[PDB]
Order: C-alpha cells, then structure tokens, then sequence
DNA sequence: CTGTCCTCTGGC
DNA sequence: GCCAGAGACAGCGAGTCAGCAA
RNA sequence: UGCUGACU
C-alpha cells in the first residue's frame, strides 16, 4: 500500500520540479542562465566542474593519479597540452591571495584605514584627551584621534589604506576558469598544496624510484581540473 | 484549556540535548519546538547566536536575508535525503536553491511560482 | 575570441551529424575512404584529419556570436 | 540595570553598523566593554552619535535614540529640525516599540533632502552580519557595475534581486538600483562571488 | 644471480587464524641471521609442518650462469641445468619495500613484500643483505626441505 | 485531503 | 480598515494489453 | 469515449 501511495506522490513532486528548472543551461560564458537570459548562477556548481568528472579530483585519489601519471598524460592530456599551458596570470593571483592571508590570520577583524590608525591609542589615552566630555556623543578621547587623523596627516602618503585593503577576489571570478590555465577553486589549490607537501615527504623514504616531480603533478592536477568543466 | 499563563510567542518547549559532538564532546544545544528568532537575541551571553539554526527558511529569510536562506534550503534538502542514506551532489542543491531564491524571496516551486 | 578553444561534445556531435548528412547527399569526401559504407564513419575519418570546412557559430545569451573554424578548434 | 546592558549592546551594534558603512569609528568604540561604557555614558539623549564619512567629510550621519517607545510624526519633525539646522543629510532612528504606521511613509516622504531610516531595538541586539550563514556583502561602485554588465553582457534587470527591505540591505543602507557583490563561503569552491541588484 | 640464501625453520603454522583451503601461511625465522619470513605455501603440493627446516633461496634467474630470463615460459627448454636441487619453486614479483618504523634508532632493517600470484611472502631483516631487491622486480623463490 | 489563494461576507 | 468566517478551487506517477456495452 | 479485469 505504501509503495503505491509513495509513488503517486513522488511522480507529482518530480513533475513540478522538472517543469520549473528545465530551461537552465550552461552558457558559453560559463554562467547558468534561464531561457530569457536571467542569470541564476555565475558559475555552475559555484566552481563549474560538472559532477561525473569531479570524482578523482577529490584528495585520496591523487596517489592514484600520481601512480598512473604516464598513462594519464599519454592517454588524455599528453605532453602537447601540458606545454601549451601558460599559468602566470592565475599563479600571480594566488600568490597575492596567499600574501594577504599571511598578513591577516583572522579574516573577521574589521580592517580599516582609520581603524588601522588606532595604535596611538596609548599615545592618546596617556595624557592628551584627559579633559573633555562626550561633545557630540563620541568621546573625549576619540575627538583627539579624529583631529590627529583628519587633516594633520600627510596629503597622499597617509597610506594606512594598503595595510587595510580587501583580499584579492577569487580567481574563478576574475580569470575565466576555462580559458586560463591554473585558475582553479580556492578549495582545490589548498588540497593540492597539502598533498604536494605530504607527497614530497613520502618520495624521500620511498624505496621505489619515482620519475614524477611535485611540479609535474601540480600541472597534471591543474589540467585535470580545467578539463572537468 | 486555551488559556495560557505566559509563553514566548511561537515557542512551545525547549530542551538541552546534552551532547552533540564527539570531536569537542563539550558541546551543548538548546533545541526548541517553536520558532521565534528575536526572542533569543536577548541571551547573546548565555547562548551562541551565531550558529543559530532553524528549519523555517521564511523566518531565516526575514531575520538574516535571502543569501542566508539559500544555505538553509540546501541544508534542509540534504538532511532530508540523509535519513535514507541517499546523497545528492551539492552542485544540484546549489542550483535549486539559487533558482528558488532568485528574485529576493523564497518562492515556491509550484503553480503560483510560474 | 573569448570562448573556450576546445570543441564541446555537443559541437562534435552536431558537426559529425551535419558532415554525415552532407556526405550521404553525394558530397565529395576529402578523406580517401577505404571501403566503408557508413557516412558517420567517414565523417569521423574527416574530423580526425582536420578536413571539415564548417564554421561553428557560438551564440552568447544576448545575441552576440563568435565564428570558430572546425579546423581551429582543439578536438579532444 | 539591564537597561544598561541593552543600551551597550545596541551602541556596540550601531558602531559596527557605522563602521561597515564606511564611517570613521575608532577601535575603542568597536572594542568597548560594558564596564567602560557605563563609565563614560544614564539617559537616552546622550547616546546620540554623530559620525563622519571616510571621504566627503561633509557627508556625516546622525543616530537617534528616541525616548517615546512609539515614535510619531511630531517626534520625527523635532529632530529633522536638528538635522536641517546642523546641516546633515542622513539619520538613523533606533525605536523601542516601533513607529506608528503613518510615520514609516513620512520617513519615506522626506526626499533625498533628509533621508532617514528606522531600526527596531530588538533588531540591533546582535549583528546578523556575524552569523555563520550570512555571507559578506559589498556595495559595488558605479564603475564596477558597468564593467560587470560589460563582461557578462548583461542588463541591470536580468540579475538576481535583493529586496530593499532585506535585513542585510537595511543594515548596509543600500538604496535601490545598487548592485551588491556577495562572497559566499562555499564548501565546494571556497569563496564564490555573486551579484544582486537591490530592488 | 642469487639475491638471498638462508636455512629457516618453521615456528608458527598459521597465527592470524585466517585459513584458506590449499594455502598455509608459515611464520619462520632464519638461523645465524635472525631474519624473519612470512610465506604462503601451497600445502596440497608441498606439505610443511612445524619444527621443520628448509634451505630457502631467492633468485632473479634459474640458470645460475648469468644469462637473464626472457619472461616467457617454455616447458620445452633445452637448458635443463636450471636450479633443480630445489623441490618447491615459485615465481613472483616484489611489490613493496619499506624501511622499518624505528626513528632515532639505526633501524636500517627492510621488509620486502613479494607476491607469487596470490601467495604473499615478507622477508624482514638487516638491510645490508636485502639490497638486491627493488619494487616491480621479478624473483624466483626456490625451497628445499632438510 | 491538503495548502496556498482569493473572492466575498461580515462585523467592527 | 484588520483580520478572522469561511467558501470555492485546484492538484493528485509512467507506460501497456484485453473484453463488453452503449 | 466509457467501464470492468490484468502486466512492469
Ligand atoms: N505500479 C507499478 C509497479 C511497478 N513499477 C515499476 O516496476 C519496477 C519493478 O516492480 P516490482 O513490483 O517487481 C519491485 P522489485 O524490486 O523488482 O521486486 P522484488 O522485490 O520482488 O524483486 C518498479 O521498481 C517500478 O519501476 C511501476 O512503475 N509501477
């Protein structure tokens, strides 16, 4: 009885779903648009990468791609694609992202130019602002900081701005994952870094000869990503 | 019978399910069987109001916005499929939630949505 | 000039279909067929040799298009 | 002395809201604890703050904390006068029970001359922007929206919509017709970026 | 062409408890070397018991005269001086060499895992005398009781 | 056999 | 003008084979 | 078209 009734309800649910999400196709600019052009997503899975091809891009499947590297390059990508790849635009972007995240370990700490010009906090609290009340609701000691910062600082060399600027925007956002080599997702490159560090420290104690280098495995993984798109 | 001394609007009962984690077993959760988001904002020192979750998706969409209701929709579909061992890929629920919440509101996927 | 350089699988399918429907309508085969009676096998033989004078006209969602050559397209 | 805890939470939340809009706020205000808030400041007319903008030093904002639990048209006029005389354009009215319904369309009626905005007191007890599920919103500049529309060959309609009464469009004070960038922390791709036209 | 030669003695007939049908896993231990051997042996063809000795050799060629092996099996080969002083001959490949765990210690011992179709062997002992091995290398395991 | 409409109706 | 009373009202899996009566 | 059986 339950089988019959369950199928009766599931058929209708699926018909409704299919009748609303049917016109959503990936476009030549990698954006998921509806029939009238309305942008639903700016990247299919939030990174592209249709499902069936992302099965071996998980970690724990790299020791397989590394073991079968010669077959994978000969059978699919080949030496032709590996050397017809130019990764500079995307590689520099990830270097910038890494430097930023190196200077800002806590990424929820309210970065700001003026906020960065609160290190004199002790300089002000010591003796300067000891005499006032809440003039316009702010403080007696906040007004001294406002005065020192506002126009008593350099014209164009008051660059507390650079110490407090946004993280570069993700690479897939700026560098067109399809036609741009090495432009991958921020969660894939982390996995690749972790695996390269845990794989260069296995070759050292391997009693087998490995003719693959960390920087050929990296290009292999980057091509296998760019092609699962 | 329908005369109640006093109650928080929308909440019918609370309960502290002592343990919810093994990794950091020390976690405690104050589950509820009603829904009133603002009537918990007064306890930001007793309870963690970041990490607040509800299955309503219309109440989340009214206290936190639509980009926060997208993820509640996705997590709800995932937890519905999880009770049977089924596991749909996140790339599908992402598209379904992005389409449902396209035009600023949680719109039903039915005859009035067309 | 900005779309992907490779030939999507849908493009390969449609190009093979069209080349086959042309061959079948008595079109000259530039591939030196070797005794095969299938026009689709001949179309694949031509695609592998990079002899197909067709222009894939990729349409963008706003009407703008880009004209690619079947020769200037990386077939996987 | 719970009124003071509520006042302190609301003041901290409003300082964070003013810093997220790009107003000159010091670290001490953003890191002010209760013991020192109550040390400084009791009332509901000396909690009023006046903040300046990073650029456009004339462009400043004024936060009100009306006494009337239900603000009315007269209460709105009494300090629209204050704003008009002190020569400011923006305001922010934190109300304790609500605004009588005619007032909401009056605040709207005041043309860009003096643009005001209301916030309930229970809406400011916590910073929704600090929830796990709420992404980071960034009001795009008029020259970035053009480049976006040019890169995707879009129109401003045909973009996802964010309601003008959205709890995170009211917080970031985004007017209608503005596009906001949204950085979703995605478990799949890390830092997905989306765009929504405020309407 | 020998890579290893020694005289073992069976200590355990099958400790793990996994029991297969015609195969028995012997846990031996060398003499005068104190090397260890785990050896799956087909006991329907070659019965082995406890407290039993046997001379064991690992080679890379059966000719014992230098000429390499061709990787092809002929039961018709006319060179018949291949090692036949041995009753049980196998033929497998080494698939894993792993230096021992101990760090901060000499611990220059190696465990060589050989597969003989499906019958695994593990030779553990001083690396000094397990150098001839290398992963993916074909080897013959000749044995002869005593 | 359920959930929204959704168009009254009706009272206030 | 504020929001209950409803009271209509619309939806309810896919395909296939027969016979019999009107 | 209808209705009564039946199949996955
Ligand atoms: N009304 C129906 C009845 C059946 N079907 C279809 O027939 C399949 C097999 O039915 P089934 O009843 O044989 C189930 P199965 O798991 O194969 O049975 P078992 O346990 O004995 O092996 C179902 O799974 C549906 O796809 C349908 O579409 N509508």
């Amino acid at each position: 009885v339950d089988t019959a009734v369950k199928t009766s309800r599931s058929g209708y649910l699926q018909r409704c779903i299919i009748k609303h999400l049917e016109g959503l196709v990936v476009q030549y600019d990698l954006t998921v648009r509806d029939s009238d052009g309305s942008v639903v997503q700016f990247l299919y899975g939030e990174d592209g990468l249709d499902i069936p091809k992302t099965q071996f891009l998980q970690p724990k499947q790299f020791p397989f791609l590394a073991s079968n590297y010669e077959v994978i390059m000969k059978s699919q990508h080949l030496h032709e694609v590996l050397s017809r790849a130019d990764p500079k635009k995307a590689l520099h972007h990830f270097r910038a992202i890494k430097k930023w995240q190196s200077k800002h370990p806590n990424t929820l700490l309210r970065r700001g130019a003026f906020l960065s010009y609160s290190q004199k906090i002790q300089e002000a609290v010591k003796a300067l602002k000891l005499e006032s009340e809440n003039r316009n609701g702010r403080s007696p000691g906040t007004q001294e900081m406002l005065r020192m910062w506002y126009e008593l600082d350099e014209e164009s060399r008051r660059k507390y701005q650079k110490k407090a600027a946004a993280c570069p925007d993700p690479s897939l956002s700026v560098w067109r994952p399809d036609i741009y080599f090495a432009s991958v997702s921020e969660t894939f490159e982390t996995k690749v870094d972790d695996y390269s560090q845990e794989w260069a420290a296995q070759t050292e104690k391997s009693y087998e000869k490995s003719e693959l280098s960390l920087d050929r495995l990296r290009t292999l993984l980057q091509l296998k990503w760019q092609r699962s798109l | 019978h329908g005369a109640v001394i006093y109650a928080t609007k929308g909440i019918t009962r609370c309960l502290l399910n002592e343990t919810t984690n093994n990794k950091n077993e020390k976690e405690l959760v104050l589950n509820t069987e009603g829904i009133n988001l603002p009537e918990l904002f007064k306890y930001a020192e007793v309870l963690d109001l970041r990490r607040l979750y509800s299955n309503d998706i219309h109440a989340i969409a009214n206290t936190y916005g639509i980009e926060a209701a997208l993820r509640v929709i996705e997590k709800e579909i995932k937890d519905v499929f999880a009770v049977y061992g089924i596991a749909v890929d996140p790339r599908h629920l992402s598209l379904v939630a992005d389409y449902m919440c396209f035009e600023g509101v949680y719109k039903p996927l039915n005859r009035f949505g067309i | 000039r900005i779309t992907t350089p490779y030939m999507t699988k849908y493009e390969r399918a449609r190009v093979l279909g069209t080349r086959a429907l042309q061959i079948a309508m008595c079109a000259p085969v530039m591939v030196e067929l070797e005794g095969e009676t299938d026009p689709l096998l001949i179309a694949m033989k031509e695609l592998k040799a990079r002899k197909i004078p067709i222009i894939i006209r990729r349409y963008l969602p706003d009407g703008s298009y880009e004209d690619w050559g079947v020769d200037e397209l990386i077939i996987t | 002395e719970e009124e003071t805890y509520r006042l302190w939470k609301i003041r901290k939340t409003i300082m964070q809201l003013c810093h997220d809009r790009g107003y000159l706020v010091t670290q001490d205000e953003l890191d002010q604890t209760l013991e020192e808030f109550k040390a400084q400041s009791p009332r509901r007319t000396d909690l009023t703050v006046l903040v300046a903008h990073n650029d456009d030093p004339t462009d400043q904002m004024f936060v009100f904390f009306p006494e009337e639990p239900k603000v009315g048209i007269k209460t709105i006029k009494v300090y629209c006068q204050r704003m008009q005389e002190e020569n400011i354009t923006r305001a922010l009215i934190v109300v304790q029970q609500g605004m009588t319904p005619s007032a909401k369309q009056s605040l709207v009626d005041m043309a860009p001359k003096y643009i005001l905005e209301q916030f309930l007191q229970q809406e400011l007890l916590i910073n929704i922007t600090e929830h796990e599920l709420v992404p980071e919103h960034v009001v795009m500049t008029k020259e970035e929206v053009t480049e976006l529309l040019a890169r995707y060959k879009l129109r401003e309609n045909q973009l996802p919509r964010i309601q003008a009464g959205d709890p995170v469009a009211r917080y970031f004070g985004i007017k209608r017709g503005q596009v906001v960038k949204i950085i979703r922390p995605s478990e799949t791709a890390g830092r997905y970026i989306t765009y929504r036209l405020v309407q | 062409g020998i890579l290893f030669e020694d005289i073992f003695d069976v200590k355990d007939i099958d400790p793990e408890g996994k029991k297969f049908d015609r195969v028995s896993r012997l846990h031996c231990e060398s003499e005068s070397f104190k090397m260890d051997l785990i050896l799956d042996v087909n006991i329907q063809i070659y019965p082995v018991d406890l407290g039993d000795k046997f001379r064991l050799v690992i080679a890379s060629t059966l000719y014992e005269d230098g000429t390499l092996d061709d990787g092809e099996y002929n039961p018709t080969d006319d060179r018949p001086s291949r090692a036949d002083q041995f009753e049980y001959v196998m033929y497998g490949k080494v698939y894993r060499i792993e230096g021992d765990e101990t760090s901060t210690e000499a611990a220059t011992r190696l465990s060589a895992y050989v597969s003989y179709g499906g019958l695994l062997m593990r030779l553990q002992g001083d690396a000094n005398n397990l150098h001839g091995f290398e992963v993916d290398s074909r080897v013959y395991l000749l044995m002869k009781k005593l």
